[PDB]
């Protein structure tokens, strides 16, 4: 405003426990300071002034104001500045997703004065939790429903296939799951497309899931994609897959919205299937290090508007600047209590009422000799899809699939004997690939990897 | 009053037609609150109250309105 | 066969009229040549393969895949490059427009031997526009409707928004459209919250609708949000506001997704209402001019997927370059076919097939000495949107708008007269601002007079 | 095997090193010829019979560009 400091950035105001904080990480145009940044993105997401000529008729003001409290700069970055704000809780709707993302990045990433803006991480309070619905059913329910306990789950897409018909696409998913898998995902580019309709696909598919399931003995499933063009398209869809008896959906959040998502996942609690959250179309908005919306946040938006299975990728090959972050948001998606730590990109201490937790799918172009790594990384609390380590085996579909069982078995069977996993890898998938000829096929056809001489 | 530019602060975000407070002075009555000369058709007379702030003395700042600092939305959208 | 061909990277071909095309702008990470890279993005957002050992299983291929056709380079700016791109189009279903998103930007943004990426126009063939439903009404059924012609049209938003009872809502919005205006816009923040809920806003709200309307003679409105946490939700508010009676409502298409805004355009067709697109948290996709999705091809997908109104921003202050681009895809909203001119951002020539139109929308703080430029800029086809250039006013709500009233009536009259309004649209609003006490007082009140050339 | 990089692309370009673009390498076991050689088991593959990797076809996936051509995307890589 003047001298005066702003009346928005006050550094010594501590916040309230039932205030939404927010951290953006800015960086202005040359010729401005960065306290009236920090104030001006404090104002821009609020009553849109610093002055107090407009929001006074009698006495409302500062109740709807969003102050600035915590502007530091960033160690290693030139002209790069965190911004922690601070809002109060009237602002925001009870039980609605759009309503705090129209709230926070409205039209704040407009700003002309900033040269770029990010969304690093936000924090909700419990009062804001309690409104919300979260996942359909979370962890235990889910492991409880399909009778599946100790081990990772296995999956295998069928993603380089495209314009086969239904019949040999139920055959396909009938030799993946006779074999020893348990889930199997759709294309997400599959829809009712003209060389493909959705209700002979759902048809077979259900077919190839009963035979195989009764004839193996344990409980099977395949990812139908629900994704359409209309709410009534989508609700259709959904009850025609629950008339057949199918465990669990699909669907994806940046393509479809966060209403849609919500709709979806309410119909799923009151229906008592699963619901897997597919991310695509993200980069578009969190690759570039300097502007977007880290992931973080969409993925806390995600287990607050509801979905069971999330792929949040793999880890085997990143380095520790980017691991660590990952690990870091895994663990803000499955625990009940998470400690700030800002070397695992955690800004704020966040508490999640008992709510349920969601489970990371780790997917992309691996094979059998990276599970050791996965069940050290993850744990066991996690999915695993296979793309291409599982079709591409030498001698069919059936026999990948046994040998994918085959390692993951082997893998965790030592781990609960006390070997180590980063030393001992190669060791466990060489000495268990001696009495099962589909393991020693796959371990002759792809090559080994050493992490890094010993570790990591 | 009437200078070129919306005009921030020198190297600051503020703006400089009311230095921050949002709303000026009018120059009009030059904040007296009454008229000074007859303006249309006499029928705003010398004596009473300004024609223009109607006695508040102070009118909305023309630049940055009411916002106080530029670079925002109810002042700036019009690149 | 090898990669010495790379197979997808065909100069010589020339798309078919029912191949949707493409425009990416790319730039590569050091080490890699152009051509690998177009190829690539080709096969990323497309079967993921240059070889056929893994489709071509039974003699089926080369008919679900794109293939790149031309990579120019961009002029000025260095290591980047221009990537068109041509895809079947039995890849794609009909009237949804998820599936064009998901399947031509899905993973393609995620590639690793690209160092940035931009999508910058997109071509839908014909065959494929005349499977979606479009704006419900277009502009000319809108114009029949309101009944206004040979003008812009007027809108107000209100700022004093957090805060505000429902009763003085009421009052504020009937005493701006008693003054003059046609349309008031309800602020896109304010949904349920607890200090104002939104069933005692709209019975408010209309009140004062039909007190203005049946005072003055002419058909007022409002916009009314009704961008709900669900689909049955939105459909409870939408179903309220038509029984109170109201004209218009309004929705957020990048916040909701594009499943609900397709769900409520249709719904608006089948009950006679118009809908207003509101385009919040649009600059976390489109600012930065090296990774993105350019604003045109939302603009595209919208006309597609439905909407009357669109917000697109004022173009008064741009000075060039980044002005004539705007224009451009003003262009792309209510003509009816568009010629190839890259100086003004238009990649592919589109044709529309007699699809409705859609009416562009101003705003952002813009005051009565804009009138001229505006009403030269974006002609009679559009509203104009005010903020503080209503509120403001020393008198009142009702003098401000009759202020923007007078000075938009004397502009088009001026116009319409032959004289012209970059020179002399000050001496025009100075020679209105004689006989009328408010448009007097507003010229004196926003100082700034213009930039007269 | 054939080369024991890793995976690694051709000096500038994407295409793969290990098969050279065409996405399919020839079977280490037979030597693209299609026989065994030598029991390879205990007693379950004798030598003079079809060669028990690729089962008689000479041809096998390649390990790194993943069927693919090149060294991105979804099938030769990890999801960040």
């Amino acid at each position: 405003v003047k001298d005066y400091k702003l009346t928005y950035y006050t550094p010594d105001y501590t916040p309230k426990d039932t205030d939404l904080l927010a951290a953006f990480r800015f960086s202005p145009q040359p010729g401005v300071p960065a306290d009236e940044a920090g104030a001006a993105i404090a104002a821009e997401s609020s009553t849109g002034t610093w002055t107090t000529v407009w929001t006074d008729l009698l006495t409302d003001m500062d109740r709807y104001k969003g102050k600035c409290y915590h502007i530091e700069p960033v160690q290693g970055e030139e002209n790069s500045y965190f911004a922690f704000i601070a809002y109060p809780l009237d602002l925001f709707e009870e039980g609605s997703v759009t309503n705090i993302l129209t709230s926070i990045v409205g039209n704040v990433f407009g700003f002309k004065a900033i040269r770029s803006l990010r969304l690093e991480d936000i924090r909700f309070p419990v009062a804001l939790v309690k409104t919300f619905q979260g996942p359909p059913h979370g962890i235990q329910v889910e492991r409880d429903l399909l009778n599946k306990y100790g081990r990772p789950m296995l999956g295998c897409t069928i993603k380089p296939k495209l314009g086969l018909s239904a019949k040999n696409y139920g055959r396909a998913v009938y030799e993946c799951l006779r074999g020893g898998l348990d889930f199997t995902k759709d294309d997400e580019n599959i829809n009712s497309q003209p060389f493909q309709r959705w209700r002979d696909r759902f048809l077979f598919v259900a077919d190839a899931i009963h035979k195989s399931q009764a004839e193996t003995g344990e409980i099977k499933g395949h990812y139908l994609n629900v994704t359409a063009p209309t709410c009534e398209e989508m609700m259709k869809r959904a009850e025609f897959a629950k008339e057949l008896g199918m465990p669990i959906i699909m669907h994806d959040f940046l393509t479809a919205g966060f209403t849609a998502n919500t709709t979806l996942a309410k119909w799923c609690r009151d229906n008592g299937v699963l619901l897997h959250i597919h991310r695509a179309m993200h980069a578009v908005i969190d690759r570039q290090r300097n502007h977007g919306i880290h992931f973080r946040v969409l993925a806390k938006c995600l287990r607050l508007s509801g979905g069971d299975h999330l792929h949040s990728g793999t880890v085997v090959g990143k380095l520790e600047g980017d691991k660590a972050s990952t690990l870091g948001f895994v663990d803000l998606m499955r625990e009940d209590h998470i400690e700030a730590d800002r070397s695992r990109g955690v800004f704020f201490t966040q508490d999640w009422a008992s709510m349920p937790g969601v489970l990371p799918v780790a997917s992309g172009g691996i094979h059998v000799w990276h599970m050791p790594a996965l069940v050290e990384i993850f744990g066991d609390d996690s999915v695993l899809q296979f793309g291409g380590g599982t079709l591409g085996h030498p001698w069919g579909n059936a026999p990948g699939a046994t040998a994918n069982r085959v390692a993951l078995e082997a893998c965790v069977q030592a781990r609960n004997e006390g070997r180590d996993l980063y030393r001992e890898g190669g060791d466990i998938l060489r000495e268990a690939g001696k009495w099962s000829p589909e393991l020693a096929a796959a371990l002759d056809l792809w090559k080994e990897i050493k992490f890094e001489f010993e570790t990591m | 009053a009437n200078n070129n530019p919306q005009g921030t602060k020198p190297n600051s975000l503020v703006c400089a037609n009311c230095e921050g407070e949002g709303c000026v002075a009018c120059s009009q009555c030059k904040g007296g609150g009454v008229n000074l000369i007859d303006h249309f058709n006499g029928q705003f007379k010398a004596g009473a109250l300004c024609w223009l702030c109607r006695g508040k003395k102070e009118v909305l700042c023309g630049d940055c309105n009411g916002a106080g600092f530029i670079g925002g939305f109810l002042s700036t959208f019009d690149e």
